[PDB]
Parts: C-alpha cells; sequence; structure tokens
C-alpha cells in the first residue's frame, strides 16, 4: 500500500486474455521454436523473429531500434509481444497501450506517452522490507462496490487472516493463487510471489516455519515513483473530471533522486518494454516523440503492431506501409504473423478455455474453431464466456454445441451486424435478381 | 455534506418505454413472445439477459454491449430493460451522442457528468434518534412538546443535543438574551419528541448528491438553463462528494450501486470520448456502458476517413458484446400500439390500430406511435370517446414523417 | 558560465557512416571509384568536393545544397563527406524534417536548437595557471602538496589565489574558526602543485554549452525525456551562452566555427520553416544547409495545393545547389555489403554477400545493410564464424522490408 | 503542549533556610520554643499558624500578610514554614521589591512572571499505556521489544497507536519504502513492551510549564540571561498553558494549588504594583501574598510625598494581617548558629561561636552568619578540622560589614 512495484502492474489492462503465455516458447541454444510452448501455438516464423530480437539488444547489435508485429486481426501480434516481454523477466517493466488512448481531453499527448514510457523504465533499489511467507489455506473473494476478500495464511508456528483490497486481490487472481501454494507478500509493495506448493495439484516446498525483514530488491517504475509523491488520486477519481497529469516539478524532484541514486549506487536504470497496439493511430508528432526518447539510454523496447497494410501518416497528406513515417520505417525492425490454420487455432481456443476455466465438449470446440476461422479469434474467445453462462442457465456439466450456436446466434460479430443493419434498411438485391 | 438528498430524473427520455417492466424471461433464461411489456424481439431480449446475468455473475471485466438496429427496433427499451432486470431502482441514464456536442461544457465533461446519473447510492436506514435540549442525572432532554438507562463531549448540560444509537454524534435559546447580540452560538429547542424513530431510504444517483451540494429554492435551477456558463459544480465539489459517499459506504450505511449508460447514436462519439470510455470500462466501480447504433458502416470521428462497423473503433468495438434488433411484422406493431394506447390513456378501433401499424411499417414506430395523440385530440373534438380510421387519416396530413416532409419540399424525378 | 563543456552527439545517427572518412578526391577534384570509404557515386562525390571548396572559398554566400536521390543512394553519407572535407571535428547535424513536428516545441524552435548543434567552438589552450593560498615577498603562495621573479587586486596574503601567464585573474579554510558560522568566504587549499600546465582542447557545439549550463549529476538527464514540458533551455540561457562565446573569440582563445545542418526529408518542412531557413542562409556565422529529397514533385507544406520541385519552395530552390545521387550496380552494392560488414566485425562467404545485394537491388541497401546482425546471430547460434547464404534466406523470411510486410498484410489483384 | 514537565527553582533564595521544616507549633496550635529548625520567635510563628489555618478554613477571602521587623528577624523563614505547613510540595516563591524595578520588562510583568512560579499543579497519575503498531482479531500490537479482551477512530491495522485505560486517545516505518520521499506520515515501532503502567507524579508551577513551552537543549537557556529583550513568553503562550491547564482540571487529573508570593522590600513597591495585589488577592485561585517591611513609616511610592506604616497605602494595608517579628537574644543567635553550621558541614568551638554571636547582636544575623563559611577555609588551609575563636577574628577583619565598611571610608566626629 506504501509503493506497487513493476511485476504486478505487467500488462495491466491486457494480461487476462495473454495468461497462458509464460515466455516466447524457444530453446536458449538453438533459438528454433517449438511448434507449442510457454503458451504460444503455431506462430513460429514470428516467435524465431522475436527470440533474434530480443538476443540483438542483449548484444547491443542494435540501438533506439523499435520492434513493428504486422499481421491480420487476432494473429497473435500482441500476444508475442506479452511473450517477449515475459522471456526478459519478471521484475522488468512492462506497458501495454492502444495508440488511440493518446488522444484524450483528460491529458495532452506528451504527458499520454510521458506516462506511457516512464511506466515502462523501471528504478531498481535493495530495500530493507517486511516480507510475509507462508502457506496458503483459504482464498476467499466478495465482488466498497467492488471485490473485498480474504487470506487465511500459515506457518508451522502462526495462523493469520488477513483482509484484502481490490488491488490484492488482482495481483492475487494474475498469480493464480490456490489453497496449498507457497507465496512470499512484500508488505511495503504487495508483490506476491509464487515459491512452491505444500501439496502436490493437477500432476514442492514445506510449510515455511517462523512476517520478516529482509534486504529485498525493489523495482519500482518512474510514474509509479511519481504517483506516490503526487497528491493521492481518491475514490471515483475517473468521474471526478482530474486529470491525471503529473505535475513537473514533481517530476522534477524524482528525475533529480534518481538520477543521484545512480551517480552514487543506490540504485540502477531498468529499462522495460512499451508495447502500442494500433499504431496506424498515432500521428506524425507522437512518432517524434518516440524518436527522441528512443535516442535515450534508459529507453524501454519499443514494440508496435498494426492490422492495417498501407496507412496514411497521420498529421501529413501522404501515405506509407501501416503509416509509419518513412524515416521512422528504416529504423524499425518488421516481424509479421500469419492467419492460423484450423487445427492451430483449436489448440489456442482450448488453452484459453482452461485459463477461462470452462468445460467444452468436443463438438462445442469444433463449432468454436469454426467461428474463429471465420470472425477471429477475439469473438470466438468472447462466446466461451457466453456459453458457458447459457448452458449454467440450463444447468449443463459441460458446455455444449447447443450453447456455443445460442452465442453465436444471439451475439453478432461485427461482420454480421454490419450486414444486418444495412439489409435491414437498404435491399441491394431485388426480388427479381436486379441491383 | 447533506444526508437527505433529492434525486432528478429526465423523465421525458424514459416517457415511451413506460410499458417496459422487465425483459420478460422465464427461469431457463428464453424471452416469451409477448411479457413485461414486451412484443417479440426474443432473440435480443435473451442476449440482454444473458448479459444481465454475466453483470451478476461479474464476468463482464471491462467489457460493453453494442445494440445494432435499425430505427424503432427496441434498443433503448432493451437498454432500459437492462437497468430493470438487474435490481430495483437501479439507475438508468439514456443519452444521444448528439448530447455531447456542447458549445460551454467539454465533450468529456458531459460524458463524466452522465456517468455521475449512472453510479447510484442505496440507503437503507432506520435512525434511532434521541434529541433535544439537556452516574448522576444519566439521561434528560426536551423537545418542544415533550421529555425523556444509559460518549463524553465538550458539551454542558442546558445545551440542544443530537445523538444516534448506532452512531454517536453531537447552546440552546432558551437561554439566550438580547443583550448578547450576534456572539451567538445559540440553537433553538428541537421540535417533537425527544425519541424518534426515522425510516430512512434513498436511492440518489452521485449526480443528484453533485447538485444538491452546489446549491447554497432549486427547482427553478432545475427547471431553468439560467446561465450560459453553468459553473455551479466544480472538480472541488466532486471530490467532496466522493469522500462523504466513501465514508457512507465504509460505515456500512449506503450501497454504491452502478447503473447503465446508455449511448444513442454511438457513432456520434469521437476518439477522445471512446478514450474516455475504455478508461471508464476499466474501473470495476463503472455502470455498464450499452451504445447503439443504426448505421452500418459509418466513418471514425476523429480519424482520417476510416469507415468501420457502425462508426465505433476497432480497439472499442473488441470489447462490446454486439445484440441486433429486428424490425417487426405488421401483427407485432398492432400489438405495441395497443399496449402504447392503454399506458396513454386513449382508445381506438382495430381499423385505426390498423391504419396505425401501415405507418409503422413504411416509416418507423417512433412516427406511428406520435399518431396517436393528435387523433385523441382529433376524435374528442368532434365529440368521440374512441379514435376511428378517419382520425388517423386526418393526423398522418396534418402531422408529417422528416422523409416525406422533406420529398414533397423537394418536389416544390427523385431517387437514391 | 563554465570552460570545462562536455560534448554530446546522437551517434545512432552516425552509426551506420562509420566507414565514410572523407569523399575520396584526389589532388584536381576527382573521385577515385573506390576511396575513404565510399564505393561509386563519383560525380555527386565531386560535386560534393566544389562545394567545399566554394565554402572554403568564401563563395557560398546565401547559398544551400539539396542532394537529390532515392532512399539508399548515400545522401546522408555526402552529408558527412561534407563535414569531414571541410575541416577536423566540424560539427555534423543530421536531421530529418518530420523531426521539427513536435507536440511541446515549436516548428522553428527544434529547427533553432539543430542550429545551435552545427555551430561549435574550437579551443586550443595552453593555460600557464599558478595557484594557491598566499617589492618585498614577491611570488609565495602552498598548495596542498607544494609551494613556490614577477595586477594588484582587492586581495590579502592568506587568500586562495588563481592567476594564469595570458590572463590575469582573482580566504583559506587554513585560518577558518567553528566560532564563525555562515559569514563565511572560506575556499580550500588548491591541491596538487602550485605551477600548473594544462593541454585543454575542446571541440563542443553551442547546444553542449546551453545543455550544460541548463544544469544547476546529468548524464541521466541525457539519457532521459524526463519532462513533458522541457523548458531547461531558455532564451536568456542562450543569449548568456552567446555573449560568453563572443568573449573567447575576442580574447583569441576561441574559433566559432560553422558546420553542417543536413535536413533529410526536406519536403517535410513548410513555408515558415523555409522562410527561417531564407533568415539563417543570410547570416555568415551560420553553417551550411544540406537539403535531401527523395521526392520528384511534392505539395509546398503551408501552401495552397501548389506542387513544385522535391517540395522546396520556388524562393528557397533558387538559392539551393541541386546535386543528383544515382542507384548502385549489384557489383558496387556488394562492395558496400562488405565495407559495412568488416566495419561491423561480422564476415560472409561471397555467395551470402550475393543474396545480401540481391536485397539491395529490389529493395534499398538500407534494409539488405540491416540483414547482416540478425544472419550473425543465426550462424553463432548455429555454431558457424562466418555467415552463410542459408542464414540470409532465414533472416529475409524473419524480417520483412516495408513493402514486402504490407503486400502480405493487404492480401491477407495488386497494382499501383 | 507537554505532559512531562521539568520544574525550575531558584534555590539560592531558600539557601539559608534548609533548616526551617515548618512552624513547629503543637496541637493546640502553640508553638514550641525550639522545634522543625526554628529557634523563639514563639508568638510570630504562632501567628503564622493562625493564618495557615485561615488559608484552610478559607477565611482569607481577599486578605494578605505583613511581616513587621528588622532585619535577619526570621521573615522569610516564617514565609517559607507558611508554605510548609499549608502542605507537601506547596509553590514558595520569595522575591524583593527592588527586582520589579526591570529596564526591559514592566513592573506589573514582572510580578506576573512570579504570580506563575506561586501557582502549580499537582499531577497524580498511573498511566495503564497500550502501545504499538498494529470482533474478529481483538487487541493485537507489537512493540520494539514484545506483542500482546476489549473507541473506533480513523486509523487502520498496521499503524502505531497510542490508548491509555482512563481516557481514549490516537503508519510505520516498518511499511515505508525509499521511494516515498517526505510525502511522509511514517513514526517508528514503540520501545520496550506493549503493556506499560507508569507512576506519573508531578509538582511543577504555571512558570515552569511556560518556559518549557517557550523552548521549540534548554539547561544553557536556563543558565542564561541570553538575549536583552527576552521576548520568549508571551500573552498567547500563557493562554495556552491557562486552557490546557484548565482541561486537566476538569478531567481530575491535576489539581490548581496555589502556593505562597513572598515579596521582602514591601516599601519599593508603588501605588501601580499595589493595585496590581488588589485584583489579585480578589481571585479565589490567587496565591497568599505575604509581604515583608523593615521600615517603620516610609513614603508611599506614586504619591505626593505621603508617609504611611510601612510605606504600604492605606487600602492595601487594610486587607494585611500584620504580624510583627522580634530580635533575638545572645543565646537564641549562638542556637540558630549552631544549627547553620551543622546544615552547612561546618563545625567550631563554643568560643567561636560566642564571638559569630557577638556580631549577630551588633549588626543582624545575616552578617555574622555569613561568618561561618571564609572561617571554615581559615581553619581548613591552616589544618584544622574545627573553627576557632581566632579565625572568627580573622574573618570579621577580612570581610566586612555594610555598616562598618562605610563608617571607616567617611572617616578615611561621626553622629546620626
Ligand atoms: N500463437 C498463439 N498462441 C497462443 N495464444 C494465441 C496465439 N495467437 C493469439 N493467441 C490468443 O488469441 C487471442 C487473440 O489474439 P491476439 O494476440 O490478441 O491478436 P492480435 O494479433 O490481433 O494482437 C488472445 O487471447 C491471444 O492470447
Ligand atoms: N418489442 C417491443 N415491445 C414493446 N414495445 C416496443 C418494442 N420495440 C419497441 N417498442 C416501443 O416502441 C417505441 C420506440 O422504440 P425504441 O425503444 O425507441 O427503439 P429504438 O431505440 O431502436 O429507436 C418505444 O415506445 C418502445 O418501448
Ligand atoms: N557510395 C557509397 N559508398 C559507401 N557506402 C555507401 C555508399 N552509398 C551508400 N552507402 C552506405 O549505405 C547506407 C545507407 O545509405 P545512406 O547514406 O543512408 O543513403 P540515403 O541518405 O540516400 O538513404 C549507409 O551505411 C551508407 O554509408
Ligand atoms: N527563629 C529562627 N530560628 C532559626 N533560624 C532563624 C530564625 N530567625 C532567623 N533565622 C535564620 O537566620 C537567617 C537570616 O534570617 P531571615 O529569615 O532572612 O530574616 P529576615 O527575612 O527578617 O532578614 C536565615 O538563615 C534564617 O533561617
Amino acid at each position: 500500500t506504501s509503493v506497487t512495484e513493476t511485476k504486478e502492474l505487467r500488462g495491466l489492462n491486457l494480461i487476462a486474455a495473454h495468461s497462458h503465455i509464460r515466455g516466447l516458447g524457444v530453446d536458449a541454444d538453438t533459438l528454433e521454436p517449438r511448434p507449442s510452448s510457454q503458451g504460444l501455438v503455431g506462430q513460429e516464423k514470428a516467435r524465431k523473429a522475436a527470440a533474434v530480437v530480443l538476443e540483438m539488444i542483449k548484444q547491443g547489435k542494435i540501438a533506439g531500434r523499435a520492434v513493428l508485429i504486422a499481421g491480420p486481426p487476432s494473429t497473435g501480434k500482441t500476444a508475442i509481444a506479452m511473450g517477449m516481454a515475459q522471456s526478459l523477466g519478471q521484475d522488468v517493466p512492462f506497458t501495454t497501450l492502444a495508440a488511440s488512448e493518446i488522444f484524450s481531453l483528460e491529458m495532452s499527448k506528451t504527458e499520454a506517452l510521458t506516462q506511457a514510457f516512464r511506466k515502462s523504465i523501471g528504478v531498481r533499489i535493495k530495500e530493507e522490507s517486511e516480507i510475509m511467507e507462508g502457506e496458503v489455506v483459504e482464498i476467499q473473494i466478495d465482488r466498497g462496490g467492488a471485490k473485498q476478500g480474504k487470506l487465511t495464511i500459515k506457518t508451522t508456528d502462526m495462523e493469520a487472516i488477513y483482509d484484502m483490497g481490490s488491488k490484492m486481490i488482482d495481483a492475487m487472481t494474475k498469480e493464480r493463487v490456490m489453497a496449498g501454494d507457497i507465496i512470499s507478500i512484500d508488505k511495503s509493495s504487495g508483490k506476491i510471489t509464487k515459491l512452491g506448493r505444500s501439496y502436490a495439484r493437477s500432476r514442492f516446498l514445506q510449510c515455511p516455519e517462523g512476517q520478516k525483514r529482509k534486504e529485498v530488491v525493489h523495482t519500482v517504475s518512474l510514474h509509479e515513483i511519481d504517483v506516490i509523491n503526487s497528491r493521492t488520486q481518491g475514490f471515483l477519481a475517473l468521474f471526478s473530471g482530474d486529470t491525471g497529469e503529473i505535475r513537473s516539478e514533481i517530476r522534477d524532484q524524482i528525475n533529480t533522486k534518481v538520477a543521484e541514486w545512480k551517480e552514487e549506487g543506490k540504485a540502477e536504470i531498468v529499462p522495460g518494454v512499451l508495447f502500442i497496439d494500433e499504431v496506424h493511430m498515432l500521428d506524425i508528432e507522437c512518432f517524434s516523440y518516440i524518436n527522441r526518447a528512443l535516442e535515450s539510454d534508459l529507453a524501454p523496447i519499443v514494440i508496435m503492431a498494426s492490422n492495417r497494410g498501407v496507412s496514411r501518416i497521420r498529421g501529413t497528406d501522404y501515405k506509407s506501409p501501416h503509416g509509419l513515417p518513412l524515416d521512422f520505417l528504416d529504423r524499425v525492425v518488421i516481424i509479421n504473423t500469419h492467419p492460423y490454420t484450423p487445427d492451430e487455432l483449436r489448440q489456442i481456443l482450448s488453452i484459453r478455455a482452461q485459463e477461462e476455466e470452462v468445460d467444452l465438449t468436443p463438438d462445442a470446440l469444433a463449432l468454436l474453431t469454426k467461428i474463429g476461422q471465420e470472425a477471429g479469434l477475439r469473438y470466438a474467445s468472447n462466446l466461451i464466456t457466453t456459453s458457458q453462462l447459457i448452458a449454467a442457465k440450463r444447468r449443463a456439466k459441460q458446455v455444449g454445441v447447443e450453447d456455443v450456436q445460442r452465442s453465436f446466434k444471439l451475439f453478432y460479430d461485427p461482420a454480421r451486424s454490419v450486414r444486418f443493419v444495412q439489409e435491414s434498411e437498404k435491399r441491394l438485391i431485388g426480388n427479381d435478381g436486379v441491383v | 455534506q447533506i444526508s437527505e438528498v433529492r434525486g432528478n430524473t429526465r423523465d421525458h427520455r424514459t416517457a415511451a418505454h413506460t410499458h417496459i417492466k422487465g425483459l420478460g424471461l422465464n427461469s431457463s433464461g428464453i424471452a416469451e413472445k409477448q411479457a413485461a411489456g414486451f412484443v417479440g424481439q426474443c432473440a435480443a431480449r435473451e442476449a440482454c439477459g444473458v448479459v444481465v446475468d454475466l453483470i451478476k455473475a461479474h464476468k463482464m471485466a471491462g467489457r460493453g454491449v453494442l445494440l445494432a438496429g435499425g430505427p424503432g427496433t427496441g434498443k433503448t427499451a432493451l437498454a432500459l430493460a437492462i437497468s430493470q432486470e438487474l435490481g430495483t431502482k437501479i439507475p438508468f441514464c439514456p443519452i444521444t451522442g448528439s448530447e455531447i456536442y456542447s458549445t460551454e461544457v467539454k465533450k468529456t465533461e458531459v460524458l463524466m457528468e452522465n456517468f455521475r446519473r449512472a453510479i447510484g447510492l442505496r440507503v437503507r436506514e432506520t435512525k434511532d434518534v434521541y434529541e433535544g435540549e439537556v452516574s448522576t442525572l444519566l439521561i434528560g432532554l426536551k423537545s418542544a412538546r415533550g421529555q425523556k438507562l444509559d460518549q463524553k463531549e465538550r458539551v454542558q448540560v442546558g445545551d440542544v443535543i443530537y445523538i444516534e444509537t448506532n452512531t454517536g454524534a453531537c447552546r440552546s435559546d432558551a437561554y439566550a438574551t438580547e443583550f448578547d447580540l450576534e456572539a451567538e452560538e445559540y440553537v433553538p429547542i428541537p421540535k417533537g419528541e425527544v425519541h424518534k424513530k426515522k425510516e430512512i431510504v434513498q436511492d440518489v444517483t452521485l449526480h443528484d448528491l453533485d447538485v444538491a451540494n452546489a446549491r447554497p429554492d432549486i427547482i427553478s435551477m432545475m427547471g431553468q438553463l439560467m446561465k450560459p456558463k453553468m459553473t455551479e459544480i466544480t472538480d472541488k465539489l466532486r471530490m467532496e462528494i466522493n469522500k462523504v459517499v466513501q465514508k457512507y459506504i465504509n460505515q456500512g450505511v449506503a450501497e454504491l450501486i452502478p447503473g447503465v449508460l446508455f449511448i444513442d447514436e454511438a457513432h456520434m462519439l469521437d476518439i477522445e470520448c471512446f478514450t474516455y470510455l475504455n478508461k471508464a470500462l476499466e474501473s470495476p466501480i463503472a455502470p455498464i456502458v450499452v451504445l447503439a447504433s443504426n448505421r452500418g458502416i459509418a466513418t471514425i470521428r476523429g480519424a482520417d476517413d476510416l469507415k468501420a462497423a457502425h462508426g465505433i473503433p476497432p480497439d472499442f468495438l473488441q470489447r462490446l458484446l454486439i445484440i441486433p434488433t429486428h424490425p417487426y411484422e405488421p401483427d407485432e406493431i398492432r400489438r405495441i400500439v395497443r399496449i402504447r394506447a392503454q399506458t396513454e390513456g386513449v382508445q381506438l378501433t382495430d381499423a385505426a390500430v390498423d391504419r396505425v401499424a401501415e405507418h409503422g411499417v413504411r416509416i418507423s414506430l417512433r412516427y406511428c406511435l406520435q399518431l396517436l395523440a393528435p387523433a385523441s385530440i382529433l376524435a374528442r373534438v368532434n365529440g368521440r370517446t374512441q379514435v376511428d380510421v378517419q382520425d388517423i387519416a386526418e393526423a398522418e396530413e396534418l402531422f408529417l414523417d422528416a422523409r416525406r416532409s422533406a420529398n414533397i419540399l423537394t418536389s416544390t424525378g427523385g431517387l437514391h
């Protein structure tokens, strides 16, 4: 509650859908990817390309060069970026962003881009903190107005119950905390860390002996340090009309102390990863900011993604591949994703059903794959959630084809919804056939 | 600042949906062809049910609802049914995309105000108050008509006190002299009895609390767009409401209940609006965002002529759960017309209902439903108690529909 | 304010031009087909020589340079060669037109900052300093490790002094008591020896002086876009730099040396930018403006759809000396690839150089040059010390070029 | 502001009265010729007893005490005995009339300060404190060395708390991060144990509370007349002491105990001083004013040469209860000398006591008592442990008395 470490904030608005990805799924010596490993499935060339890119950064063969992931919608662009992010470490900052989010009436584009980059540059300090280690006995979740829960954690000598806030419950669910797990909670940061499990489950550390003070490494982004030393953003801040902008005087104060600690040796700067979805949405001014920022030594890995082949360079009257400034295209490393084969699609949806704890009948997944083929992975992944509740209403043991048929009939994908609205207002072809 | 808060609602918006009591579904989540005010639109009503179930199951993490259909396909009605199925006295805020275009108010500032109209407070209270002008002499206070075993505060005997059984709280007019002028801290003796029991029940939205505290008597200010500036509700005021609302929840007195923000003409919203809504959907406290579009393909406002589905950007469309709303059959229209007639008090012949249906077929439901009120006047003026086919035929000629109105004005060979 | 100034350069920009040592011309101004890192582009290299000669002869009164060619035709390289041929450690500032589009910084304010990066100071000094804590008793001062015939200033014996042989300049810690608190004007005794000889040699640009004096320890500020405002370098600060720089020149200590401002994507600049550059070319102190365009016909930014040569307005084009840069032959490309390989440390088979050349033929030099680094990783990971044709074939599939990348995304009958 | 207050006393004043333990009276209020340090002065000691009885009976409504006698007749001693007979640790403030004549401080402002030195606080406390960093989980707090069924305030679990059993009161260093800088509200973990029992006993005067709160470490300020201004104790500060003292009494924690203000050289006080004392005697809270005069007839200071009794104005004399103090017999003096010797540690021969008595006969007791200390030095320097008649004879010649000192200086036929 005093601070919030980089680990628990990793890809905040995009983690849930990409929860299964534990890494890039590649071998360390030969960079050859395994067909299906570390969550990722069948995007071999892109996964190998990403692996070669990550090594180039480590080796220092590229500098001030951004990563571009071009491919059709729902082809693992956001997934491979998360896979790259995971392979750098859990204590490496990872910021996700839709290029549209820069254009808001609340804050300036410069502020939005500043916060984005500040969130992806971590500050590492070794400091004393009270660490609560133990065995999970019972986790309770009951969702002021929002989630409120209880964690019953034990050591061989102590038995205690702790009330949890919305932020903690989220971090616990992010780390998938189960009754029986051996976890350590940083009391200053709120950092949940899976160490082991006291008793095996679904095919190995013993319950701790003895809350203890330890010299621990704390990685906290520049944006969080800004937030901590700024006025506390109160309850209902989103609907209060208060802009999330950070006062320059506070930023100056933090930048000087961070520069002091780096020089003194009290701190080391940990550049992470900044992911920008919908890059075709950024303007000429935005890309210039990215240029200036990429020239810095503390610059994070700027990974960005586009679904559009050719787009207009926003702010100019010129067009280009993915709508990137022609000077910017030269520096960037382009990685391409392609559509999945029906067999490649079924594995992905089956993994997402497991991450959602939904049991599909062999035939329900088959239709969920036919749906994924035509209307993409995104819409299909949303259908699992709806099918779960349509089956629950009729009290079913598993989600059947009847339920997947219902979700698809009740809820439309964009291609059918446009086709609906259009044909309902105007008839293109008359009863005789004439247009 | 205030506990006794008066709630305000824009009733003109929910006027045509006086009959919609709910979705009209069964136990297994299947819509009955004619139930709770609804006639047809079964699949869309069922899909709205799956939605109210997902909200109750807490699976609408950062998801929205998109009602895609033509004009008068019961979109605003389904949106209202969602708030009704969600529970009792749940906030429902229906707004259009064109409303956001304000000359003095910022696009997102109006969006923020309607979000506050869609977040409420359920205050269930039974205040066991003991008030009046005051271990020996344990209890003893007097009211204007009464006097009545048993924390210790900076107050002496002979002062007006107010203490509740559940929560403890804190000089009288009786001892005030005319020689003491304005140094005064004197309060009058409380009216009624010492022991008071009040059944306090309030269903007010954040906006109702803001508008009440903006007032330093207010009905005229409600019935007015008094000043061009409208600088009454401020950031500091909103924060003060939020802090005192949080205190009420922490005491377990009030329930923060998120409602339904319904945005019709969703294509009118720009990128800046959609990014405000993206940030909103992220919040757990946030209400459900239900969008509506009668547009198949529309340009993205704030984008370089990028035409997309329903004029909703890809990033925001992803989050939305698209529900299609179908047009009605002449028989289906007749039922709706009849339901509207009985709610409005008017009554017409089966033949007059038939002609109203004929207008609901060519032009939407919305236009033909407007034909009841003038025909009621036309029948009553003649000396009738029931509206006939002649009065519907007169009203259709007296009051024209937007499309028919424009075509004759152009005509003084029309195509496309 | 400061004499010991640390110079800063954006090395990422001059990274691909580590091999260009100069233009590679002879005594009579004719380019040798392969010299000083260059391969071919003889006529353009010769034309760049005529330019560096005109600057040295002082005939470039208010004239510029326009490098017209396609992508990867050695424009940025020729621009760098111009600074190298002009003399030793001459400022070279390569920027693109798109860089000028800053959200917080005014279009001409960024242009002004890069002009300061292209105007330098050559400080050749041999400071014969005699410092330490002090016609009878002519000379006598002491240092932290030493003590050592021979204007008269407001300083007494027992004070720390600093006087240079070429220019005369102006209480010690030894006599400071703890009873005297903060009324203090006490300085410590200088470390080392009394007689000091320093070989002071500085090649810093106006921008290096501004950034140093903006700092009231700074490496992090250099490795950061710390604040969104960036209000450190101000008009008053710039003026103060200019006044103290003018003093250094008037003393014959420093040389104000104008460098090369290279602006790639010249068509991106507007009328307001071009009028800033017109005013710049007028100044004698101003550096050489070298523009670059890969556009034949482009619209004048800030003009009503007036399409002109290279997107440069007529008034500014007049001033420019247009030099055309030609594409390369597959043999010419192979040489460049080989030179780049040896500079980068990588080494590949003649067959792998052949495939890289094949990509440099269809797509530009810039793309195929990017194919070396991943193939080096691909070969080393396998267990190779030399890159083969198989690794170039793998790298071309792993890392795509902008045109090829877009075409497959559109394909999910492409023409024009 | 502070509970733990350190008391300060001007001990040099009460130095010669180390032997006076009380008045030395019996049960029926009759003075024993030799008791509680006293020798003779029976009637005056008895009269002082009647006075301490009247104060205890509350009959000294607005009355004072006037001790009329010659120099060294035990006036200051009787004044001290009054405070001792009044009770345990009762404030006693002995001052002279000449003290009031301050250059920077107003005549009544010094009188006001000595009144505060004569009004105290008896704080009898047994604090049952439970402190440390924090119906389920009823009690649980930890100290630096310990941890330990069972109002509800704005404090969460993990914060440092302090709550006493008799009166309820209100973030820890353990969760404080280095990333959070100066936004800090973090307190360290309390040392010792959770359950603490303290025997709090304080006997401090209003002045001790003022001087402690004037300090924002202070012993030097006590051992100094640091600044000529001395603007530390202010009206606002005094009021703040009075308000917090009143709170301590209203809680029944402390007892406001009025002491004894002894004013020697009473004739030195003017009309303005006497009117300040008239207003003081009126107060019930006020201490007993005990005045002393060695003057028979003296002019009223602040009056037109109006000579009155003891230099006290008629209006103020009325209020006073005049007690006469008689001179002593050579035998009576010898006893006092012996008592003083045994308290001071010194010891002398009966013959040396006889000579000291001879000086106490002609000159006062005060002078001859001063003859012990130098004679002790004179005997010890010789090599004696006991003082002889020769050392008293030497000390009388070495150290002269005011009258004898002046007479020889005039002589270089003296009368009247
Ligand atoms: N190769 C893959 N392996 C596993 N899951 C994948 C893969 N590609 C996509 N997914 C999953 O499919 C869903 C949609 O794909 P996503 O990565 O978001 O698409 P996009 O290419 O449009 O960024 C997500 O839940 C994502 O994790
Ligand atoms: N299925 C239905 N059952 C009953 N009334 C309906 C139905 N569909 C529409 N209506 C009514 O028709 C009128 C206009 O329809 P409305 O809800 O405004 O649709 P839309 O929002 O698509 O224009 C309202 O009075 C509405 O309650
Ligand atoms: N004639 C040449 N000789 C040697 N290297 C060259 C030559 N032409 C281009 N290059 C190199 O090719 C790369 C890309 O060319 P560049 O100078 O950026 O051209 P442009 O500015 O026209 O895009 C650089 O590494 C550059 O030094
Ligand atoms: N009756 C007495 N018994 C004992 N000591 C006495 C007596 N009278 C005077 N003294 C002592 O003699 C000294 C001087 O007398 P003091 O009290 O100052 O008298 P005064 O105030 O009249 O000058 C003090 O040490 C005092 O205690």
